[PDB]
RNA sequence: GGAGGUCAACAUCAAGAACUGUGGGCCUUUGCCUAUAGAACUUAUAACGAACAUGGUUCUUGCCUUUUACCAGAAC
């Protein structure tokens, strides 16, 4: 099988953060959790993210991120 | 048929009009994890129900209908499920034939598709107990009357009626003048847990009467699960009901039994 | 560093986000990097709290 | 400051327009062959 | 099925495609 | 190992019909609503195009104990609840054989190791005021029988049935352990 | 690459003007379904996505439609766009493949996301779905893909 | 068929200065001697990274009321 992964506009995931953004429905007692798990992952993302500073030169650089 | 087989069902409320979430000031700041107020206790909260169910006027058909489910839409027996026929969820009241197809499951699970508990709950709370059956309503806090005093008990046991009654079958209703609460008892295990849900937080009497104006701020009729009835009279009457039921069930098992020989 | 090697594992081979990239639940996408920056705020502020 | 919770991208930054960045002003006589190239984001994805 | 069934039959949808609702 | 190696206990009946089905593992998944400890749980839909997703709600140490399907929480052979069929068993012989489970927390969930079995197991307005009232009747039944030859309020305290109609047009009707008076002013 | 505008990106090739427009009426769209409008239900929120994956689907229709069926525009015009973002190669490259020539997205084609098996019902044709709504009787049950709201996404239907 | 991919999976990467296969002869399968073929990648101011972090245990010290947190050398 394996097709590779899909990638789709930011605009789906502008959304989901700005509306997980709100937080107090019950719908999210899953998310929560899940919250609580990348709390191990962060410093990981924290390094993926500051090693691509984009350097005096380049004025606005654009990446590739992986999201939950 | 012409009632709830006929027209498609209705939303109540829409979406915006929906309740604010973040239940507000029991205390000073408002904690994110569980959904609470943080410092400081008062007075418990709890409010009457600014909505109620319409028994044939909102209930039609929907989708789940359609598409074949069980469970009943709960917040349809609040009657405020703002998704109208797109619910999957049924809107309406309990026949007794879905019970006919809910009775396989309803040793584990509601009419809404929960998982019953085993040992009911302190106060005898919100959902039921597999270990038994239990048809039988406790109602309390009947002062969701507000405290107008209604000229007869039996203004009381009018008003009851006149709501539970809806509802489903019955078998009776006792009110007690002695102790304030009104015992209810129904057929179905399933018509039970469905008005339980409903009934919770109301306030009374007419599209308006009296106070009506200011029914809102009641604190809204307890209805809790019930214990036995400790009398011999009903618990006699109780042993002798199971026992002509077993008499029934003896045939089933001599039946594919006595096929298997 | 120099007089003190660390000589690294052979089978490091199976990364984090390999691993995580595969499931369900992750997404993929492109995006300026400030605005990564902030999401980065939103989310570990969310998760402290 | 702390009190000033931080302002979205899709609204106050995305609009703004960039302000440009160092560069330096080369030549088109010494360094005439990298003057193309040279600050590109990534230099070349493409030079086949 | 026959193609002249399934071209004439498609329209009844209410949007165009593949967002558009048959019924 | 072991928690897998006792296998799902299912019915054969409320399993559904359908020919192949699919069903998940999930190896730590809820304790039991009954000794409140972990174990494996199994969903899956009874056929494939269903909107509702059985699940298994208890131990199989605990449905071995009282003999039941997991899902089901039926009789394993009987398709019973446990208070009837230890109820039936508990008839003939004469008096026996309830099983008597566990309040407190750690009190069930230790008495869910000992392999004992048990009992269950062991073995496998016009008013009308109508009197003469019945004590064991509903009224479902009252109304019902009104309903199947062709509206209520009744008090089972003072054997009194009161009953009020929609029309007198079923006043004929109705007439057309009964103490009839058409009673109205 | 960047949407945004900077100096790095190459300047516009020509006939970009007559569509301009176009294009700008999706985009302003793409803001306006973004905003935040809140709601209670899971049901909902994920609505509010189907918006814009439907845009995004829609923008790229056009542009493609105009490249390779009509070829009303210019390879540098379109391959400028591309590099904009202001439309997906990739799901192009399918729709110039034989079957799949109406499709949803990308998740909608994924064999190994799904729980078993593949491709959301999304995929498959009315023409059949209806064939177990005869047998079974229960008419159909489907109607919103949870990823897209797609209703019948292949190229038949 | 060609080119490509900030795509995937499965192998292998530190040693007698060092790999593998095959033929013939001997002991009796390993192994030894001999003949023969092919050998990506990595190595001599020695090595996968003309780069450079953290942890554990065990010792020697330095801070020095004690534990985290530590000071700077070594071995595994
Ligand atoms: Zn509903
Ligand atoms: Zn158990
Ligand atoms: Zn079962
Ligand atoms: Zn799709
Ligand atoms: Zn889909
Ligand atoms: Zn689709």
């Amino acid at each position: 099988l394996y097709t590779p992964k899909a990638e789709m506009p930011p605009e789906h995931l502008r959304k989901i953060i700005n509306t997980h953004s709100d937080m107090a429905s019950k719908m999210y007692n899953t998310d929560k959790k899940a919250f609580l798990g990348a709390l191990k992952y962060l410093p990981h993302a924290i390094l993926k993210l500051l090693e691509n500073m984009p350097h005096p030169w380049e004025q606005a650089k654009e990446v590739k991120v992986l999201y939950h | 048929m012409t009632s709830w087989r006929d027209k498609s069902a209705k939303v109540q409320v829409k979406e915006s009009e929906l309740p604010s979430s973040i239940p507000a000031q029991t205390g000073l700041t408002f904690n994110i994890w569980y959904n609470k107020w943080s410092q400081g206790f008062a007075g418990n909260t709890r409010f009457v129900s600014p909505f109620a169910l319409q028994p044939q006027l909102h209930s039609g058909k929907t989708r789940g209908d359609n598409d074949g489910q069980l469970f009943f839409c709960l917040f349809f027996a609040k009657g405020m499920c703002c998704l109208g026929p797109k619910c999957e969820y049924l809107h309406h009241i309990p026949d007794e034939e879905d019970i006919g197809k809910l009775a396989l499951r309803t040793e584990v699970l509601d009419c809404f598709g929960r998982e019953k508990f085993a040992d009911y709950r302190e106060d005898m709370g919100g959902i039921g107990s597999f270990r038994k059956k239990n048809k039988t309503l406790y109602v309390g806090g009947i002062d969701g009357a507000l405290n107008s005093k209604h000229l007869k008990p039996a203004q009381i046991e009018s008003r009851i009626r006149f709501v539970f009654s809806r509802l489903g079958d019955i078998d009776r209703i006792r009110y007690v003048e002695s102790k304030n609460c009104g015992f209810v008892k129904f057929k179905y295990q399933a018509n039970a847990e469905f008005a339980k849900e409903a009934m919770s937080n109301q306030t009374l009497l007419l599209p308006s009467d009296k106070e009506w104006d200011d029914r809102r701020e009641g604190t809204g009729l307890l209805v809790k699960w019930a214990n036995e009835d400790p009398d011999p009279a009903a618990q006699k009457r109780l042993q002798e009901e199971l026992k002509l039921e077993s008499l029934n069930m003896m045939v089933h098992l001599i039946n594919n039994n006595t096929n298997s020989a | 560093n120099e007089l003190h090697p660390t000589l690294p594992t052979n089978h490091n081979k199976t990364k984090l986000l390999k691993s995580l990239k595969n499931t369900k639940y992750f997404q993929q996408t492109t995006i300026d990097w400030v605005e990564a920056g902030l999401q980065l705020c939103r989310q570990g502020h969310n998760m402290l709290n | 400051d702390d009190d000033e919770p931080p302002l979205s991208y899709e609204q106050h930054i995305e609009n703004i327009e960039p302000l440009d960045p160092i560069n330096l002003p080369l030549d088109s006589q010494d360094d005439e062959y990298v003057k193309d190239w040279l600050y590109d984001s990534r230099p070349l994805e493409e030079d086949s | 099925f026959t193609k002249s069934e399934l071209k004439r039959r498609r329209k009844t949808r209410k949007g165009d495609g593949p967002w558009g609702s048959w019924s | 190992d072991e928690i897998n190696e006792p296998p799902p206990n299912i019915c054969e009946q409320c399993l559904g019909d359908e020919a192949n089905i699919r069903m998940t593992k999930i190896p730590q998944g809820s304790e039991c609503k009954i000794c409140t400890l972990p174990f494996t749980l199994y969903h899956f839909k009874t056929s494939k195009r269903s909107n509702n997703i059985i699940k298994t709600l208890i131990c199989v140490r605990c449905a071995t104990q009282r003999n039941i399907c997991q899902c089901c929480m039926l009789d394993s052979r009987w398709h019973i609840p446990i208070q009837l069929r230890d109820h039936l068993i508990s008839l003939v012989n004469e008096e026996n054989v309830m099983t008597e489970e566990a309040k407190n927390d750690m009190m069930k969930r230790f008495l869910s190791l000992k392999n004992v079995k048990l009992g269950g197991a062991q073995i496998t307005t016009k008013s009308f005021f109508l009197y003469n009232i019945d004590a064991s009747i509903p009224e479902w039944k009252i109304t019902d029988t009104v309903s199947q030859l062709l509206s209520l309020i009744v008090n089972h305290k003072a054997k009194c049935g009161g009953l009020r109609f929609q029309s007198s047009e079923l006043g004929e009707r109705f007439v057309s352990i009964f103490i009839i008076p058409w009673s109205s002013g | 690459m960047p949407r945004i505008k900077t100096r790095r990106s190459k300047p516009a090739p020509d006939g970009f003007e007559k569509i301009k427009p176009t294009l700008t009426d999706f985009e302003i769209q793409l803001r306006d379904a973004q905003k935040d409008k809140s709601s209670k239900l899971a049901a909902k929120s994920n609505e509010q996505l189907w918006e814009i994956m439907q845009l995004h689907h829609q923008r790229s229709r056009y542009i493609y439609t105009l490249y390779y069926k009509r070829k009303a525009i210019s390879k540098d015009l379109y391959d400028w766009l591309i590099k904009e973002k202001y439309a997906d190669k990739l799901l192009i490259a399918k729709w110039r493949k034989t079957g799949y020539e109406k499709l949803c997205c990308l998740r909608c084609i994924q064999k190994n996301e799904t729980n078993n098996g593949s491709t959301c019902i999304c995929r498959v044709p009315r023409a059949q779905l209806e064939e177990e709504a005869r047998k079974k009787g229960t008419q159909v049950s489907f109607h919103q893909c949870v990823h897209c709201g797609c209703r019948g996404c292949a190229s038949t239907d």
